[PDB]
């Protein structure tokens, strides 16, 4: 039943040989995507009355 | 136009739609829930299967709980006649397909011709094999993952009464979806104050009871539901009273300075022993209840067995107390 | 046996070690100079009634018209929210029912629940009727997603994760790792990778083909009730039941900001991003709602519409309506 | 001095009654959760107090501080109309609430199905019905004016009106609006004590080794009523029977007594903690 045992210790063996990249891009790639896509947004510029489906 | 006739056929149907549910409203509040809440090997099926007398697949099934038994109580005896059919057992003790032959079953009455059954604390078992080995559809065990439910109508009212089963189950989440549920029906095991639980040293089986008692009568979402408490299994706690084995006070200690209770129904011809337990047991598990509750919660204990009392009076005339004491408290009469 | 134990304690620190080595800067320094957003306000559009018991679960159509609500009174009830019009009532077999779906073909709608049984209907036959019954699992279901007309797949609380096959009622393969209950998951954009929260306070990124996990992240302090997922497809949040919500990273491996307020001291039931992923609304068992900012921490809003929790929530794949459920047998519609 | 200050005191009174019931109303109905099938009657008792200090209370004052009355004989006959029915609705509506109770705490079982919506709109339209039969018709059909020199009279004078009764409609109304739910009342929750004490003795007996709110509510709940109305319904048939004991004085003030229970009842029920909150968010 030490094989369970063994099972997990392959498992992390794979997880820790991976490629990773720096915060700072990840942080400047959801600045590029959000300031990409805010414009069509509802949520954060509301709609006119005249085009608000609900209203 | 043809808008207006699109518009009005989606008007019927939220009105043929909406009839429908009235209907079924008034149905959905004259009904009464239970959840019948307790502990593994107590007995809680059997009061299921009484349930069911108001309102042969199993048989192959008995005799494969009658195999398990035997390969327990066999692989027990290590903690000479027939010793073949001993060392045949071992030979069969885990066979995955199905176990059809009469050799085996033949040999195995022949096994039995012995002082393992006697230990019965020593290692797990189960309890509806001394039957088997020596009503017969309660007797049998089974564990299926589901919710049993079974519907019941007496005097003109509707109860639903439903069990939950966890094989494994531990640290509950699905408990905070009952909420609105009339009462708990708890039940728990007399006779398990000298035995172990799983075959781990665990504790004495009745201490992991009061350890769930604890933790359903603490709960932020059962706050405000009350608790019918049923004290399974009084026939064999009167022979292990009676057998000089299993001392009482020996597993408990705090059984030593208990007296009994000055208020007391002792049953008819009961000596002062056995019913002197009886009532500790019962304290006992009060004591958390007396503790908390504030008003908005009550346990209603019960002296009962099984396989021959009738209990379906007992859970519809407290039934009617819980429903009148919130409607007391709601209009502050109380 | 104890000669294994030596190789995880050397292997577990090289992780944390090689994140430690990636994090040049946190997250709010680099988006200190960004403007905030100011003051979000919404109000109740609709209101929808007709249900008799709490509710669970709720989930939008494709056309973003029609969505569909469960309840433990046994129905399962599509609405229609233009109108405020009942389309169909459902009755169910067991009246215990803890999730929902609905097919992007909007043609099929899942459920399931404390029977360990999921059950598929066919709406576009014209009676309702139960096309198939996959009942080869243990413990209650958390969660039900559709991939395609014939793929589903369902988590559950034997810590375990499966995708089944509709046509053929059999698991085409099987997720385990998981030491506790798992209670949600969603799929990706692209329906290839899909991520799982459980009792453990982890969680993984599994793939559906492959069927073996890629990473694992165990940021958390509790149990975990809800979690979403970033429009982009790099990112997701997480809301567990220590009163605070994660966002993490797939490509860093690393958290990256962290939500949560002393006032607060309830569990989050439910999660959500907006249509640009600028707002994640999260729900609370503290009989409201929250607006906070994905980037920034500051909640900007408060729907406090409500008389009991919030157990389930949505937003319109147009991004034009926020819909909330609650236990008091009553769904709203924010705008 | 006094004469000026005294109506200046009964001022602050109706403001109170006018405010205290357009609270209830209108809490009852923002809120969905303080909806429910006992507070229709709740509800109809708010109504009935506020059209009784909207329409009599000033009017009555009015009449009390000037001598003589101004609108006219038609509009001050019109006045004890509408007088007689609100003080009749208004007595009936707790003895709906109390019969309610009685059905809800003595029979648990079949109280959600005997009580929905439509019997309740049935009985308080029947309620208000009943009520109006015996205030409208025969008030305004002359029928319960009596014959006598001074009551003549005034009957014939324009100048002012005051209230002279035949003993028939006397004796018919003061049984009819006070007498019979009266003693529905008593019985009532004499029976509902009686219960609460059985089950105070048996929780007592359950679990005891190891009765004052019932005694204060009933206490509070009968006798604020009964010491508000009693008095003016036991001098009425009183001051018919006999010759002239009572003067006018006494009369109008023990009327004026009984028109405190209106002002009254908001306070003394509906005091949940869910109509507490409702009241603080609002
Ligand atoms: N002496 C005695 N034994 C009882 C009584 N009621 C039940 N039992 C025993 O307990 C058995 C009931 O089944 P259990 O083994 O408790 O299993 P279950 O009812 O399925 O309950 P779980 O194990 O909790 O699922 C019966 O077959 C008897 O062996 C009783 O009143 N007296
Ligand atoms: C002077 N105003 C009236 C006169 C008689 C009367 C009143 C109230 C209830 C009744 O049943 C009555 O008979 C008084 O409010
Ligand atoms: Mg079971």
């Amino acid at each position: 039943s030490i094989a369970q045992a063994r099972k997990l210790v392959e498992q992390l063996k794979m997880e820790a040989n991976i490629d990773r990249i720096k915060v700072s891009k990840a942080a400047a790639d959801l600045m590029a995507y959000c300031e990409a896509h805010a414009k069509e947004d509802p949520l954060l510029t509301p709609v006119p009355a005249s085009e608000n489906p609900f209203r | 136009e043809d808008q207006r006739n699109e518009e009005k056929a989606q008007r019927e149907a939220n009105k043929k739609i909406e009839k429908q549910l009235q209907k079924d409203k008034q149905v959905y509040r004259a009904t009464h829930r239970l959840l019948l809440l307790g502990a593994g090997e107590s007995g809680k099926s059997t009061i299921v299967k009484q349930m069911r007398i108001l309102h042969a697949t199993k048989v192959q099934d008995i005799k494969n709980n009658l195999k398990e038994a035997i390969e327990t109580i066999v692989a027990a005896m290590s903690n000479p006649e027939n010793q073949f059919r001993v060392d045949y057992i071992l030979s069969v003790m885990n066979v995955p397909d199905f176990d059809f032959p009469p050799e085996f079953y033949e040999h195995a009455k022949a096994l039995w011709e012995r002082a393992c059954y006697e230990r019965s604390n020593e290692y797990q078992l189960i309890d509806c094999a001394q039957y088997f080995l020596d009503q017969d559809l309660l007797r049998c065990r089974v564990l299926t993952s589901g919710i049993f439910e079974t519907k019941f109508q007496v005097d003109k009212v509707n109860f639903h009464m439903f069990d939950v089963g966890g094989q494994r189950d531990e640290r509950r989440k699905w408990i905070q979806c009952f909420n609105d549920v009339t009462a708990i029906i708890f039940v728990v095991a007399s006779s398990s104050y000298n035995m172990v639980i799983r075959e781990d040293n665990q504790t004495n089986r009745l201490q992991e009871a009061l350890n769930l008692f604890k933790s359903i009568w603490n709960n932020r979402w059962l706050r405000t539901i009350s608790v019918i408490l049923f004290l399974n299994k009084q026939d064999l706690l009167a022979e292990k009273v009676l057998a000089g084995k299993s001392k009482i006070e020996d597993y408990f200690p705090e059984f030593a300075r208990y007296t009994t209770p000055e208020d007391a129904t002792p049953e008819p011809g009961e000596d002062p022993r056995v019913t002197r337990a009886k009532y500790f047991i019962r304290d006992e598990f009060l004591r958390i209840s007396t503790a908390s509750g504030d008003g908005r919660h009550y346990c209603y204990p019960h002296f009962t067995c099984a396989v021959d009392t009738e209990n379906i009076r007992r859970v519809f005339n407290d039934c009617r107390d819980i429903i009148q004491r919130m409607h007391l408290r709601q209009y502050e009469l109380l | 046996l104890d000669q294994l134990r030596q190789e995880a304690e050397q292997l577990k620190n090289q992780i944390r070690d090689a994140r430690k080595a990636c994090a040049d800067a946190t997250l709010s320094q680099i988006t200190n100079n960004i403007d905030p957003v100011g003051r979000i306000q919404m109000r109740t559009r609709r209101t929808l009634r007709g249900h008799l018991a709490k509710i669970y679960a709720m989930h939008w159509g494709t056309d973003s018209r029609l969505l569909v609500s469960a309840s433990q009174d046994g129905k399962l009830i599509i609405w229609d929210s233009y109108t405020t019009n009942k389309v169909h009532a459902i009755p169910l077999r067991s009246s215990w029912v803890m999730t929902c779906a609905y097919a992007p073909s909007g043609n099929y709608v899942a459920c399931g629940g404390l029977d360990n049984i999921c059950s598929i209907y066919n709406l576009k036959t014209g009676n309702v009727r139960v096309s198939r019954e996959l009942a080869g699992h243990t413990g209650y279901l958390s969660c039900c997603r559709f991939l395609d007309d014939n793929q589903i797949v369902t988590s559950s609380g034997d810590t375990t994760c499966a995708l089944w096959d509709i046509e053929t009622g059999q698991q085409t393969t099987t997720f385990t790792g998981h030491t506790g209950d798992v209670m949600s998951l969603s799929l990706a954009p692209d329906t290839r990778l899909f991520v799982s929260g459980a009792c453990d306070a982890s969680a993984k990124l599994w793939d559906v083909r492959e069927g073996m996990c890629r990473q694992t992240f165990t940021g958390h302090e509790s149990d975990i009730n809800a979690i979403c997922f970033f429009p982009n497809g790099n990112a997701f949040a997480t809301g567990s039941d220590d009163a605070t919500c994660r966002l993490f990273d797939l490509r860093a491996d690393q958290e990256l900001m962290t939500y949560s307020h002393d006032n607060i001291i309830c569990g989050i039931t439910s999660v959500s991003f907006s249509k640009s992923g600028r707002l994640l609304l999260a729900g609370y068992d503290d009989f409201n709602c929250n607006v906070w900012d994905a980037l920034k921490a500051d909640r900007a809003g408060v729907l406090a519409g409500h008389d009991n929790r919030v157990s389930c929530l949505g937003v319109t794949d147009d991004g034009m309506a926020v819909a909330t459920g609650s236990w008091d047998s009553f769904l709203k519609i924010w705008n | 001095v006094w004469v000026v200050g005294m109506g200046i005191v009964m001022s602050l009174i109706v403001l109170a009654i006018v405010f205290g019931n357009v609270l209830v109303i209108t809490a009852i109905a923002k809120f969905e959760r303080l909806q429910t099938v006992t507070n229709y009657f709740i509800t109809s008792l708010a109504c009935a107090d506020l059209v009784m200090g909207l329409a009599v209370v000033p009017f009555g004052a009015a009449h009390i501080l000037t001598k003589t009355w101004t609108f006219g004989n038609f509009w001050c006959e019109f006045w004890t109309s509408i007088d007689v029915l609100c003080v009749t609705a208004s007595i009936e509506t707790l003895c709906v609430i109390a019969v309610d109770r009685y059905f809800a705490i003595t029979s648990p079982f079949k109280y959600q199905s005997l009580l929905t919506k439509n019997k309740a709109r049935v009985i308080i339209l029947m309620v208000w019905i009943v009520s109006g039969l015996t205030s409208f018709l025969p008030i305004q059909m002359h029928w319960y004016r009596a014959t006598h020199q001074e009551a003549i009279n005034c009957y014939a004078e324009e100048t002012c009106c005051d209230f002279f009764t035949n003993q028939a409609y006397a004796i018919a109304s003061s049984i009819v609006s006070f007498y019979v739910p009266l003693v529905i009342m008593v019985f009532v929750y004499s029976r509902v004590f009686q219960e609460a004490k059985r089950q105070l003795q048996k929780i007592d007996k359950s679990e005891g080794r190891f009765e004052h709110k019932a005694l204060k509510t009933l206490g509070i709940i009968m006798g604020t009523f009964t010491l508000c109305w009693l008095p003016f319904f036991i001098v009425n048939i009183v001051h018919v029977i006999q010759d002239n004991l009572i003067r006018k004085e006494v009369y109008i003030l023990l009327n004026w007594i009984g028109y405190v229970n209106s002002g009254f009842n908001p306070l003394i029920y509906c005091r949940s903690p869910d109509f507490r909150i409702a009241f603080q968010e609002l």
